[PDB]
């Protein structure tokens, strides 16, 4: 049980659930920053990566 | 389709520009037609952009305004003749310059840069007023200082 | 006190009646009883 | 041992089940009778089922405060909101046979106090006209702004739409064989 | 202990419900719901080894549990509708609710 599964565990598997999964969801939940001057100009973003 | 819409506003012209017009006169007036498309070619006219809504209080309102006025706003864009109906709306004691911007939702360069247009185009003065000193109040060339 | 009023299961009232008489009744629902 | 086959035919129909909370089942052991509908009330694309039921007369009425008060008189009307579920399938059951059919949405009647309601609607229209104390051009979407929607939403459209006046009728035979006939 | 009092009662809810289904054979207009399980991975009401109920409602899929299983003093009434017109019939009551549950 230790062998596969440390003593750090609480640790690293929440960073690890971070860095690959939760980035994602958050992109898409702030995503077209809009300017109402010049209303044709718009930034999205279609991924992250670290 | 276009000589009815022809008939309705030598109507709304007919009078003299006061007792604002309302519907209970206009199918006594103009009732050849029922009034699902009586209607639609007023909204029609609503898309000619010559007819507008005003409000006696509580209740539903018309009324006509001349063609000499909508022929020089139709050469405005979408925005330009947007903000240029709040300012004769007002009329007789001016309006606010972040009142208008309150209306509308647009900032404040976007207001500043259409109005600027604007007074080339003669159709606003700005004029100084004392009950409260030192705030932009635009009207028409048509001089009401009442204050 | 169970008082259960029948098609509307609100309440009763102790009404002070005609006379002064002590009718029950509720109010929200046309219901009358001695 | 034995077998019962089952078999499922319904399709097109949208049959729905009312629920009293007013009125038992059993009065001593012994069920009572369901009662007259006068008329029904319905709503698309909000689904209510307005249903009016009527009283009884002078004999548990007490009129003079019904006629002095609202002058709406006679009718006791209660509201469902129909709910949507899956499975729930009603069935009738032949010698040796048993037929199913879903069941579309189910509501639950509550008693919708229609004059108490129209009583003060013209409290308050009145007391505008005794002391009377006293203009639109369009607007611009802002990024900034946020805009009603959601579940009052829901009750902004479901305040002006479409009845439909229900002849209430009583007929039962007429879909019995229409599931017979088909396999 | 209290794991008996269980299987006991859904014992004699078997006998409750085919007293139930018998009764009812002279299809006066009457109506009873149930709610069959969805998403499949039709059948036959059967009786098994000193009566007991199950469907198997699937090409081999068997559903033993079956249940007469709520307490409601309502009015229940199955009525039809159609296409919003002059279609409102009521058709009749109903009498009781059982269930199907799939075994595990
Ligand atoms: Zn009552």
């Amino acid at each position: 049980f230790l062998k596969v599964k440390g003593l750090v565990k609480q640790h690293l598997d929440s960073f690890n659930y971070f860095v690959d999964t939760d980035l994602k969801k958050i992109i898409k939940a702030n995503q077209l920053i809009l300017s109402d001057v010049d209303p044709e100009f718009y930034l999205k973003y279609v991924d992250i990566r670290v | 389709l276009s000589d009815n819409a022809k008939t309705l506003h030598s109507q709304m012209m007919s009078k003299g520009i006061g007792a604002l017009f309302t519907q209970q006169e206009l199918q006594k007036q103009m009732g050849i037609g029922s009034l699902t498309d009586l209607m639609s070619i007023v909204q029609e006219l609503l898309d000619k952009n010559l007819i507008k809504l005003v409000k006696q209080n509580d209740e539903l309102k018309f009324q006509g305004v001349l063609e000499s006025e909508a022929q020089k706003k139709a050469t405005m864009s979408a925005e330009e003749a947007l903000v240029y109906s709040y300012i004769e709306a007002s009329g007789r004691e001016g309006i606010w310059s972040k009142t208008i911007k309150a209306r509308t939702n647009l900032h404040q360069h976007v207001v500043l840069k259409c109005l600027k247009s604007l007074e080339s185009q003669r159709y606003v003065k700005s004029v100084k007023s004392v009950k409260f000193p030192t705030r932009k109040i635009y009207m028409l060339y048509s001089l009401q200082p009442s204050v | 006190m169970l008082s259960f009023c029948p098609s509307c299961n609100n309440m009763l009232l102790i009404t002070s009646g005609d006379s002064g008489v002590y009718t029950l009744a509720c109010r929200s629902c046309p219901y009358e009883f001695p | 041992i034995e077998e019962f086959p089952l078999k499922i035919s319904g399709e097109e129909e949208s049959l729905h089940v009312f629920q009293y909370a007013n009125r038992p089942r059993l009065v001593g052991r012994k069920p009572a009778e369901h009662p007259f509908i006068s008329a029904a009330r319905y709503k698309p694309k909000s689904h209510l089922w307005e249903i009016d039921i009527p009283l009884d007369e002078q004999a548990f009425y007490n009129k003079d405060k019904a006629e002095s008060e609202w002058n709406g008189v006679n009718v006791q009307t209660l509201k469902g909101v129909g709910v949507e579920n899956n499975g729930q399938y009603a069935a009738f059951v032949k010698d040796m046979q048993v037929y199913l059919v879903p069941i579309e949405r189910v509501a639950q009647l509550k008693p919708f106090f229609k004059y108490i309601d129209d009583a003060n609607v013209t409290r308050k229209q009145e007391d505008a006209r005794r002391n009377p104390n006293p203009m639109s051009v369009k607007s611009v979407n802002d990024p900034s702004q946020n805009r009603l929607t959601g579940s009052l939403l829901a009750h902004k459209v479901a305040d002006e739409e479409a009845n439909i006046e229900l002849t209430w009728a009583e007929g039962t035979f007429e879909q019995f064989k229409d599931t017979i006939v088909k396999e | 202990k209290e794991a008996a009092a269980e299987l006991e009662l859904l014992n004699a809810d078997h006998q409750h419900i085919l007293r139930k289904l018998k009764k009812m054979n002279n299809k006066p207009e009457r109506f009873m719901v149930f709610q069959l399980p969805t998403r499949l991975p039709v059948g036959s009401i059967r009786v098994h080894k000193s009566g007991k109920l199950s469907v198997k409602i699937g090409n081999v899929v068997m559903d033993i549990g079956k249940g007469a299983e709520t307490t409601f003093l309502q009015d229940v009434i199955a009525l039809s509708i159609a296409d919003d017109a002059s279609s409102a019939e009521l058709l009749g009551r109903v009498d009781g609710k059982i269930v199907v549950t799939p075994q595990i």
